[PDB]
């Protein structure tokens, strides 16, 4: 639907993942990935980590947030690295930020924190060539409060790939970021957005 | 307050009044007695490599843009027009051939010069003298093996004089190595600490890691995981501290060249460094060939940090008295092969970036130990960095600088304080060297 | 689903709450919360507070929201009252607040404020035991505006009973919060969530 | 449903409103709502100006987003302008922003902006004379971030009108945003709610 | 500003400047003369009963841990750690032997003391004094009937001589009805005022109750309610107001036992309290038996107010001079049966707390009056605090104090702002009292 | 800093301290030494036409109430209430015949007077001198033609000399074209911004439009669109500048009525505008009925801005040195048709409202101006108003004031400036007049 050419703002990969959207709308996929999203968010929201690994996130995962270099809208020579990465992590680099998040002596975590989460804007599609990947996107508010009066609020669309695993249960194989803050303003990302 | 007399740090650097890390008045003082007159990081050759390339860098709390100019040099200039005084460049990295303001079309080319008003003729005629309207530039620019520092001041030390005895132990991986790059964009983090309460961290603070970080050596299975908890005593001779007169001053944990990188890169790393330190040792001997694949926790001063192996390298930006702007990036060896260095980067993003487990655990530190700095019964108490004293040495055979001959100490605090005192009590830098004739005496005194 | 031995920060209550909701989801029931929550926070965005009490207030309501002291992850020993009620009212007491709001001499009410709330994360399942009793879950952030340039935005995850009472309608009989932030920075806790 | 004698604090234009949701319901059309705006935020938030014009935007739109002055609960002779207009925009004045936003000398979009949209509380129902317009309300909440460490959160409800036009495609035809907050505190209002 | 000389507070206390309200180097100043020189409330007996209790409170802008030592007292200390000044206790209440500062590990004491460093033998040896680097400790600690309230200042009068001539009317309620305990936890919320401002409201502001609550008073029904919007008068001897030496002073609105709770308990409380007032008739007299079911709003100088009867128990912790931090407990006779006391907690919150419909009609009073303080127009302008001045009267036979006879005057806000001009153009008590050796003098002049 | 002798604005107001931008210090100055001096911006008369109307206005940081007395006067108030100054007035707008506090009930009539006191009678007797207690009033509150300014300085001069040579350029819109009216209300939005950079913006800002606003121009079609991205040189006598004495001064585009109105006005607009110039030709000449349909970007000193026949109307309310509260109200001509009227102001606020994407433009700009007054680097720099110096004349026979005879210049900042440094020097309106009874020959000296 997009052409790039005249709808100049817009990026070619931007472009690409909307066209798979808006073609053949399934309402009951979308209603299937208004679940899973939500009993996810649940289980993030409550601090159940491990059970958020094992029945969200699949073994070959790829769990990406990535904050991009701030360049000119103009810009065509420079062509170094466009961004860093926040998170890249496969399912034991999870599992580590898991088994942090869980140790007695991570002081960071008594008091015990609060996480609120909102998810919108689901939209769901199954890939083209494999027929048991299911595409996702939503968007997330992430409230975070601890210690009196540290209130942090997280901001992002999130591109998410679910499959079919284990027991038939669908998990995340993939989710990607583009942060849209450059610089944070909440004393870290130390969430699973 | 006046700085000339008041004892914000005590003699030998032993103790510092908590009300550094809070004072705003004081760090509007800094601005000018640390911030205008000392170097500070800007860039790193990789990052500007071609002509025309540039970045914006923070100098203190100022704005700079950092260009390679056509004959390979680099300059750095203010981030502001020399007309109403706008911010020129509004991204982070990109290449051209010159800036223009988007206010009035003022434009500007990468080495400063005015170069174009719009309508000049028509305009200004002959009365406009572009020749004194260059961006204001930043007086000394000067590279250590790619690391890019500035300085406003034009009576400062050459760089690798300002590095002092802290350049012997650098050396080894900076230069020896074949060179580091500096792999960007940065992670960029605002904090609610003094930028000072980090510095002094990476400079002198391994007494903090078994504790601070037992959840992140516990989790990751890294390289000093036993230290988790202080389960356990590092062993004698693990390492040791360094300080030096213009403040840099590091740690060495002897051999720990996959750092804090999680289980999964140690093997390959622990392999890398030993077969470069293999070549190495017939090139500048046994000893420097060990430093350069053991851990320097670094601080040049007064705020660039770095972890050497682990490939840390932060900037730690003041923002005010309670705030400072964190950047992180990752320093990799040039002739690493391609895969481990991405891997590598990830890997300092993953412990100390953004999501930094590791650099989480050291948020509440930093940031109540500054705020604490406000509070009033706080204020004139003392922050203690004793621990070490009268065990120094100075002038060392083999380890140059004010040396501690052990891993665990604080005497890399004490010069960090001892150059931070002259300084805020001095007005340039003559007056710096007079306060700073007897520095490492006045570090060692009681041996 | 959650075994708190292993995912060490979840607590009994929300591991309990949870399990009520995994089990058989029936997409229907979920359609209905989410009409019911979004007629109920249409009204009170309005400010049609005799309305909201009328048509989505049961006569037997619990309206509980709590503000929990902060003790040590470790806490064991000490056992004192754990936290504070923000609200705790009964249909009485909620429609004093109501007439409150309704004075016209309550001052503080002129110029007219403005309400915008966004209900997000709807979960519903029946009871186990009173099958015409209805678990809703659903998260809110709740933005309040006045005066000018005043504005307080709250953040919560409301645990809810509603049950069928006069005429067929689905009322609220408890509504529970947990409110995430110990030191309130919003001036005051004076909104319906 | 509403008395606006009783319910003191309600508007006559916000009974009215209501009234048009609570009646017959259609689950359907409340999902087709669910979508339409979806897609919508979606083509905005990856900044597909012309592409929300041509596929969301029918030639007649009204886009008005009005702030109206603060007076007195009890004011009753004052009867002066209420409110000012931040939009009141036909579709030429909307393809005048899109161009504006496009084109490559505004210098205040490089570096590339970014922004997030939260859409919820979506209500639908048909209108009762004309049978080809869909009324729809939905509640916005819109993240804008720009260069480094500029952030700015919109939050509103919006009253819209759709219709089918060319191509059978639903299409705005009205857009009514009365923005809570008098005094703005996100530098301006240069966002399409 | 020299606040020897600067007239912020007339004589008589009659009018004060609004800047006090909105000046910040004023609230520097009040850290040290108000804040770090007087008596401030720390917790309740009944919130550390046993060996290890702790809870964490404010003490003007400084954090505490006050906790119960095994022989029964109490000692508090900074909450501030003795080496580099990390936050120690990160919550609010629990239980234990000490405290371990999770940056080095150094462990603490309930006492204070500095009981184990790790590694101390390896890396310091025998050279730690440890016992000298304990916790730094509140001077003072004294208890008011199971109230603990601290002092900075070693040179405070004794709490009890402190509360001067309020003292008699706060016994019968704290000592002879058997005792009150506090409800906890408290409610947290900041407000855009004054400490000074609730802390004024409370103290003595009888005056704004039918008006600014005018819509509380009529939807609660409770026994004040014939009040609201102003459309009654209140009986001649229908109360009284005190102030005293040292500034605290209260309201006293005769029977008002329900206080501001709603009809739903104004019954039992009723019953309650006159069957108390029955019994204490008998052993303390009638006149100070009245007292005990009477309705006192009292602020107990500088920043703790209460309401007694209503339950309500507030500290205005201060954090900027237009920033304060609300704490809301809830006050009860230990006599009562266990039910009624939730119910009389949930009705002070329901009122008072953080969503208390009461406490929200008196926001934007404080708030804006506060402000205002900031505007250029307004700083040099007079608040006015003289209703009732020239009868109020000393040494009454059965009133002590400085004594209004009437329920609504501004006889309270004239002792609570002589005592902090007298506070604020002082250096120590000792100049305190020289210069309030006239106090209730110049409290009745005209009279 | 001592503003008696820091020279701020350099000689004939050729540069200005980039620090004047920033420096809150400054700013706290600036309240006593511009705002509470100079005449500033309230309403108009459209919008408070019957007895009793009202509205709120700032006045600097100060709030007033602005009201029409039954006699068809305007005066107007500090909205503080003059007991415990609580704020007033909690509306924008409205009719009424009093104000009430909401603390304590005292009311007080739109005349100010302090009329009612709950209860006098009974807690005052007659010891309440009312007489002195009434709203602290605006001294000095003039009109210009429907536009009401008020000056807290009874010493200043009249509204129309303090306009100096700046109201001939007016009055043929204001005065000879039958009337103006302000259309209500208006946008308001919080710029980080100086409020100095947004009125020397519109004061003689005509250089940065085609560069600035290209975006703007190119996608609006107005009639000044051939200026975009500087494409086109702007015609030999496109134009002049103009300053005066107490600061206002304005630019002057000949002929250009529709303004910044996109072409869904353009034809109406210059139709009106021409037809109306054609009648007052006859009335007041043919130049001043050509400058009556002149785009007219004026501020008038200090902090009120306009742009005629576009029809914006603007105040930069002050709040700290780096942020701005901007109101946007839309002026039009009285006897222009009312479906006319309704459209050019949605025009206005389509492009310079809250929303304008004209307004957009200048965000950027002149939030980083401001922001850069505070960079360390930055604060000594100069800020450049050069252009067109030694060209402008002082006492030409048809145009009055300092005037450049040309569009675009930097004549306007330079008076502007001038008497900004007057101000900022002087400590009264007298000492104003001797540090500017050269303002002319400072401004033309090279000419
Ligand atoms: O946490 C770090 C670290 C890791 C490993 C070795 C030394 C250090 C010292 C300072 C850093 O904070
Ligand atoms: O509103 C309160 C109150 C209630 C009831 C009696 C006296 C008072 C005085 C101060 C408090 O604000
Ligand atoms: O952008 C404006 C403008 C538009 C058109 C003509 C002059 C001006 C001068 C100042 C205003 O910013
Ligand atoms: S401010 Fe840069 S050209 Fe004018
Ligand atoms: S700061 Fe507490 S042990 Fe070091
Ligand atoms: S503050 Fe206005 S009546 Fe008391
Ligand atoms: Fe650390
Ligand atoms: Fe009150
Ligand atoms: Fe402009």
């Amino acid at each position: 639907m997009i052409n790039i050419q005249e709808d100049k703002l817009v990026s070619a990969h931007d472009a690409e993942e909307i066209l798979r959207f808006f073609n053949c709308h399934d309402s009951a996929l979308q209603q299937e990935a208004t679940t899973l999203l939500t009993q996810e968010a649940h289980l993030l929201d409550i601090q159940a980590y491990r059970a958020w690994l094992e029945h969200c996130v699949g073994s070959e995962v790829q769990y990406q947030v990535i904050s991009r270099e701030l360049r000119a809208a103009s810009e065509r020579r420079y062509k170094l690295n466009e961004a860093m990465n926040v998170y890249n992590e496969n399912f034991q680099q999870l599992k580590v930020r898991v088994e942090h998040q869980l140790d007695p002596q991570n002081w960071g975590n008594s008091p015990k924190l609060r996480f609120t989460r909102f998810i919108t804007n689901v939209q769901a599609a199954m890939d083209v060539n494999d027929k048991e990947l299911l595409h996702i996107r939503s968007n997330v508010i992430l409230h975070r409060a601890r210690r009196g009066n540290q209130v942090d609020v997280f901001y992002a669309a999130r591109e998410d790939k679910w499959k079919r695993g284990e027991g038939g249960v669908r998990k995340l194989v993939q989710r990607f970021v583009d942060y849209p803050e450059r610089i944070l303003q909440t004393h870290n990302l130390m969430v699973f957005l | 307050m006046n700085y000339n007399n008041k004892i914000l740090v005590s003699e030998s650097g032993l103790s510092q009044k908590h009300l550094i890390h809070g004072d705003e008045e004081l760090f509007q003082h800094e601005l000018k007695t640390i911030f205008a007159r000392n170097w500070l990081f800007l860039t790193h050759d990789s990052l500007i490599p071609a002509p025309g390339d540039y970045v914006t860098a923070k100098m203190g709390i100022d704005e700079v843009i950092v260009s390679r100019q056509n004959d390979g040099s680099i300059r750095a200039f203010l981030n502001v027009c020399r007309h109403r005084g706008k911010t020129l460049v509004s991204v982070e990295a990109g290449n051209a051939k010159g800036f223009v303001c988007s206010y009035h079309g003022w434009g500007f080319g990468s080495n400063g010069e005015l170069q174009s008003v719009p309508f000049e003729k028509d305009l200004y005629g002959e009365s406009l003298n572009k020749k004194c309207l260059g961006l204001k530039e930043v007086a000394r620019v000067e590279s250590f093996h790619g690391f890019i520092y500035g300085c406003f001041d034009q009576e400062a030390p050459p760089l690798m004089d300002y590095l002092g005895d802290a350049a012997w132990y650098l050396e080894p991986m900076f230069k020896h190595s074949g060179g580091l790059e500096l792999v960007g964009p940065p992670g960029k983090v605002v904090i609610k600490a003094n930028w000072k309460a980090p510095a002094e961290n990476f400079v002198g603070d391994a007494y903090h890691v078994g504790w601070t970080h037992a959840s992140s050596l516990r989790s990751g299975e890294s390289i000093f995981s036993s230290l988790a908890g202080n389960a356990a005593l590092p062993p004698e001779g693990a390492g040791l501290q360094m300080t030096s007169k213009y403040g840099s001053g590091m740690g060495v944990l002897w051999d720990g060249y996959s750092g804090v990188h999680s289980a999964d890169l140690v093997p390959e790393l622990m392999a890398f460094g030993g077969a470069k330190q293999e070549r190495l040792n017939k090139e500048i001997g046994d000893v420097r060939a060990r430093i350069y694949r053991s851990h320097l926790n670094c601080t040049v001063f007064p705020n660039n940090s770095m972890l050497t192996c682990s490939g840390v390298f932060k900037v730690w930006n003041p923002i005010d008295a309670n705030t400072t702007e964190v950047w992180t990036y990752a320093i990799v060896e040039k002739d690493m092969p391609e895969d481990l260095k991405r891997r590598l980067a990830d890997s300092v993003q993953r412990t100390f970036g953004p999501a930094g487990f590791w650099e989480s655990d050291d948020n509440d530190n930093m940031e109540t130990a500054s705020q604490n700095g406000k509070k009033y019964q706080s204020r004139d108490s003392d922050l203690l960095s004793n621990l070490g004293f009268g065990e120094d040495v100075y002038g060392d055979a083999v380890y140059p600088g004010v040396v501690g001959k052990s891993a665990i100490g604080e005497t890399s605090y004490r010069g960090f304080y001892r150059a931070y005192q002259a300084h805020v009590s001095s007005s340039n830098w003559a007056e710096f060297e007079h306060a700073s004739s007897t520095w490492h005496t006045e570090l060692t005194k009681t041996t």
